[PDB]
RNA sequence: CGGUCCGGCCGGGAACUCAAAGGAGACUGCCAGUGAUAAACUGGAGGAAGGUGGGGAUGACGUCAAGUCAUCAUGGCCCUUACGACCAGGGCUACACACGUGCUACAAUGGCGCAUACAAAGAGAAGCGACCUCGCGAGAGCAAGCGGACCUCAUAAAGUGCGUCGUAGUCCGGAUUGGAGUCUGCAACUCGACUCCAUGAAGUCGGAAUCGCUAGUAAUCGUGGAUCAGAAUGCCACGGUG
């Protein structure tokens, strides 16, 4: 990235809504290249929050990664021997992904029973703003605010 | 009945040009000739250590391509078997004749 | 190797066509039959009074130029130093460097 | 629940419950149960008495828990007094296998120490 | 850093092998050793009939040498007198029947063996290895050649810290596999030691 | 006449024959749902039959040899794409508008010498 | 360890062990035999078995049967 | 298409998959924007492929008196009834520790049981060794085919379907050790691999610090080979999902 500027790969969308966001979202699950076992939990998981949160499968998505998405964030930099954090503004794409990729990891660093039931119980957690992943875009916000003069 | 020629060689420019003559030389002295049919070639891979001592990600790779043809004639004709046996091949093209 | 090394190796051969291939592979398949003796043959005791450099497992593949008891290949009968050497000159037939 | 070896094993599933046992492992259990006429899959709930001894009469066929453990413990004892390899190496409390002790022997030597 | 073998590397784009003969796993072993072997008693007793290159063919089972000679005089003899007694100790060596076929070289100075060979013959005579060098380079360009390139390693002139020296003069493309680039090397067997020669002689694409 | 079209992906290669009538998928003498067992390898064969309309329109007897799951899944598409377009050839612009038309030409990157595997280095330690 | 099909034995020292029989007990016996299974017919001999420098002398017990005669001469020196 | 033991299996068909020899094709060639009307870059069309399309081989003059006199060769030096040579047993496998590279884990994206779909690339006559039979098994006996697109190694595993365990040092994890064996080999004590039964360590995700990888890559999942009587978690190579 010091000389070509590359753009962004453009994959597949979901096999069940036909939502790219949806696809991204199983692939942050996603390990050890397996897709099958990845939809299976991610589906499962949509299938447990829809039904007990009141249906619309994709709006109750978008209704925790709403809380989950950041709009500010800091940018580590040298510039003379101190480290500064700068407040940027993320673009709209990577606000998804890191919502996303919040999510996943706060599910993952739960004591619940199965996958499944650890992301329905996090995307829950996120609808209502009371969790992990919720608390981790908390941070990066207490971090922003902080270094607001060096803008 | 059948006779079955089956031609093995390190070089493939060598092969189907031996093979060229077989085919010719059947089908000119009158003989049914199915092929020149190309086989699989076995592709023997080798890898050695280039230095004499220690450097063990330096390495040499190798391959011996053997080239596999099949030239079967249906005709066993007098005239075509005493053509074929007083042909004169590479002398690195194995023949392998099966009745 | 050394000159003694390579001649241990001539007398190794030379015991493992002598007896172990005509003699002492007959003694071994009667050591093994079920059928016949179950417990007086000797067989086993008579293998040990054959010479050790009779066996084919106690010789080792050596370069055939150098004498070298490591790198060996049986496809040519030479170490990698001296495969690498003859097949850069052409003189292993059909061998060039590879790529794929 | 009470088999054998004084130990009370669980309200879990047959063959798992039967693994509790010192001298019993997955094998003996499966072999146990198929020789009784009891599932694997069933709980110690409904196993009433009349399944209990007949499986108790079962496991008394091999030497187990205290009767096992002097057994292990004498042949052990036997290479120590014997003199060889083995019992200089149970004597010595490092690897009796053969496994190097250069590096990596720590579950027969213990933690390391400075 | 190290450079690729010339002639190796050549080996099927522009440059033929020395060894032609086929054999499966089996015999493939057994017939490198006895090529060695004869190799070996052929340029040991034609040392002075200027041998630049050595080809063997097993045709069934027979021997077909093709010795390759700027001097075919010396290695024929008086009317086969010479060539008899080698084609003899040939089939003794092989086993199967054998066969010599003699190759003329006409231009030996522009053959990589013949040229590292007289550089190396020259060194054990007490020559100046620069004076060697330039001959060398000088007769392979008078005589056609689009390029050569010639080096002498090691102890030279007798001197106790080795060098390595080489001339070029011309167009040596090494990286073109196209380029018909003759590679070959000899050792000098000096008082003070060995004394490596590695000649390339360009002589043209395709 | 059958119209005919090759399709391959990875070390999969299919072949695919289309004759008029009926919504019947066959493939290597089995049904579409017995063959493949994940619904992703199924709707990958049925987006050909998408842009082009087909519901009981025309039948497909294909065959598959090599590669795996997604690897035969994709060779068919390509083939169905290469059967059509034997049958009108006025429908390359709804088939290339999707990127049916082209083939995968990502194979599997060979292992190479000093390294784990095509790519992954073995670590490295300074001291 | 070994396949079930006769145990192993050196032809040199089984006929040194039948010469102590018959002839009565002597001095250590020395034999490089470290291969060797130990036979019932060698309790109450004193075997001298090799390490590598001297000959480690072994009371033959009956609990030794079966055990190979280098079980009871250490190889390397350990302090 | 004709005939069915429903097996390409047999007549046949040379269509297709494929095999392997030859050939075409991609050059910023076309269009548009940017750019000194240049080079070039960016986007688009067509195209299987687009800007060196992907991967490899290919490593300039030189640098480090860098590595190798133990592959081999070789100047000098040194031993030459010994620094040479033969043999048996031992050692290279030792074990208070320290570091580097790996494998297997700590589990429900998982363990187990049954059922089941889809590879690629290799190896093979002093060899690969089917089927049948015996053994829980490692194996063993008997014995076809095949110097091989024919025969054999050889059932790919992840995955999918159903059932079970239900956050527990556990139906996780397998170390260690006890008992009994299998095979190769003159010979498995030191010091082989594998099986059966029993045992069930540490480990519940690793401090400071640190490594690889930009796409069919990483990650994960099996498969083969060289060496080799036997001895792979190493190395070399192969495809699956991704
Ligand atoms: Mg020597
Ligand atoms: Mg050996
Ligand atoms: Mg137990
Ligand atoms: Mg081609
Ligand atoms: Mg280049
Ligand atoms: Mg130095
Ligand atoms: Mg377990
Ligand atoms: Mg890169």
């Amino acid at each position: 990235p010091r000389r070509r500027v590359i753009g962004q790969r453009k994959i597949l969308p979901d096999p069940k809504f036909g939502s790219e966001l949806l696809a991204k979202f199983v692939n942050i699950l996603m390990v050890d290249g397996k897709k099958s076992t990845a939809e299976s939990i991610v589906y499962s998981a949509l299938e447990t929050l829809a039904q007990r949160s009141g249906k619309s499968e994709l709006e109750a998505f978008e209704v925790a990664l709403e809380n989950v998405r950041p709009t500010v964030e800091v940018k580590s930099r040298r510039v003379g021997g101190s480290t500064y954090q700068v407040p940027v503004e993320v673009r709209p794409v990577r606000r998804n992904a890191l919502a996303m990729r919040w999510i996943v990891e706060a599910a993952r660093k739960r004591g619940d029973k199965s996958m499944a039931l650890r992301l329905a119980n996090e995307l829950s957690d996120a609808a209502e703003n009371k969790g992990t992943a919720v608390k981790k875009r908390e941070d990066v916000h207490r971090m922003a605010e902080a270094n607001k003069a060096f803008a | 009945q059948r006779i079955r020629i089956r031609l093995k060689a390190f070089d493939h420019r060598l092969i189907d040009q031996a093979t060229a003559e077989i085919v010719e030389t059947a089908k000119r002295t009158g003989a049914q000739v199915r092929g020149p049919i190309p086989l699989p070639t076995r592709k023997e891979r080798f890898t050695v250590l280039i230095s004499p001592h220690v450097n063990k990600d330096a390495r040499d790779q190798y391959e011996i391509r053997t080239h596999l043809r099949l030239v079967d004639i249906v005709e066993p004709t007098e005239k075509t078997v005493d053509a074929l046996m007083r042909l004169d091949l590479a002398a690195g093209v194995d023949v392998q004749i099966s009745l | 190797a050394k000159q003694s090394m390579k001649a241990r190796e001539v007398k190794r051969v030379a015991l493992a066509d002598k007896y172990f291939a005509k003699r002492a592979e007959l003694k071994a398949i009667i050591s093994d039959v079920n059928a016949s003796d179950e417990d007086r043959w000797n067989a086993v005791l008579k293998l040990q009074t054959l010479p050790r450099d009779s066996s084919p497992s106690r010789q080792r593949n050596r370069c055939r130029q150098t004498g070298r008891p490591h790198g060996f290949l049986r496809k040519f009968g030479l170490s990698r130093i001296k495969v690498r050497e003859a097949a850069m000159r052409g003189e292993i037939p059909g061998l060039k460097k590879a790529s794929w | 629940a009470r088999i054998a070896g004084i130990n009370i094993p669980d309200h879990k599933h047959a063959v798992i419950a039967l693994t509790s046992i010192y001298g019993v492992g997955k094998t003996r259990s499966k072999a146990i149960l198929a020789a009784a006429g009891i599932a694997e899959d069933v709980k110690i709930s409904e196993l009433s008495e009349g399944q209990i001894d007949t499986l108790r009469d079962e496991v008394a066929k091999f030497v187990v828990e205290g009767d096992l453990r002097r057994e292990i413990s004498m042949s052990i004892k036997r290479l120590m007094d014997l003199g060889c390899y083995r019992g200089l190496r149970h004597r010595r409390g490092l690897p009796v296998r053969g496994q190097r002790t250069k590096t990596n022997a720590r579950t027969r030597k213990g933690p390391r120490k400075p | 850093g190290q450079k690729v073998h010339p002639n190796g590397i050549r080996l099927g784009i522009v440059k033929p092998w020395n060894s032609t003969w086929f054999a499966n796993t089996k015999e493939f072993a057994d017939n490198l050793d006895s090529d060695f072997k004869v190799r070996q008693y052929l340029t040991k007793e034609l040392a002075k009939a200027s041998v630049s290159r050595i080809v063997i063919e097993r045709p069934a089972k027979s021997i077909r040498v093709t010795i390759h000679t700027a001097r075919p005089g010396i290695v024929i003899g008086k009317k086969g007198e010479d060539v008899e007694k080698l084609r003899k100790v040939v089939a003794d060596i092989a086993g199967v029947p054998a066969q010599i076929n003699i190759a003329e070289v006409r231009k030996p100075e522009l053959d990589a063996k013949l040229v590292a060979d007289s550089i190396t013959s020259q060194l054990e005579r007490r020559v100046m290895f620069r004076r060697a060098m330039k001959r060398a380079v000088q007769n392979a360009m008078r005589l056609g050649a689009k390029g050569i390139k010639v080096e002498v390693s090691g102890r030279l002139g007798g001197a106790e810290i080795a060098r390595t020296e080489w001339y070029r003069e011309g167009r040596v493309p090494l990286h073109t596999l196209r380029a018909d680039i003759d590679y070959n090397t000899s050792e000098a067997h000096t008082t003070y030691g060995v004394i490596g020669v590695k000649v390339w002689i360009f002589k043209g694409e395709i | 006449n059958q119209y005919y079209g090759t399709g391959r992906r990875k070390s999969s290669a299919a072949r695919v024959f289309i004759k008029p009538g009926n919504g019947k998928i066959v493939i290597n003498q089995r049904s579409l749902e017995q063959y493949f067992g994940r619904e992703t390898a199924r709707m990958v064969v049925r987006q050909p039959l998408e842009l082009v309309d087909m519901v009981e329109k025309l039948d497909l007897y294909i065959t598959v040899k090599g590669g795996g799951i997604s690897g035969q899944a994709g060779a068919i598409r390509h083939g169905i794409t290469r059967a059509l377009m034997e049958y009108d050839e006025s429908l390359r612009s709804e088939l290339r508008k999707a990127g049916f038309v082209t083939r995968d030409a990502r194979q599997v990157e060979r292992k190479k010498v000093g390294l784990r595997k095509a790519r992954r280095r073995p670590q490295f330690s300074k001291r | 360890r070994s396949l079930k099909k006769g145990p192993f034995i050196d032809l040199h020292l089984l006929k040194k062990v039948e010469k102590a029989v018959e002839s009565g007990d002597k001095k250590p016996l020395r034999t490089w035999s470290r291969r060797s299974t130990i036979f019932p017919n060698m309790i109450g001999l004193t075997i001298a078995v090799h390490n590598g420098r001297q000959h480690v002398p072994v009371f033959v017990t009956d609990e030794m049967v079966g055990h190979k005669l280098g079980e009871f001469a250490p190889t390397r020196t350990y302090r």
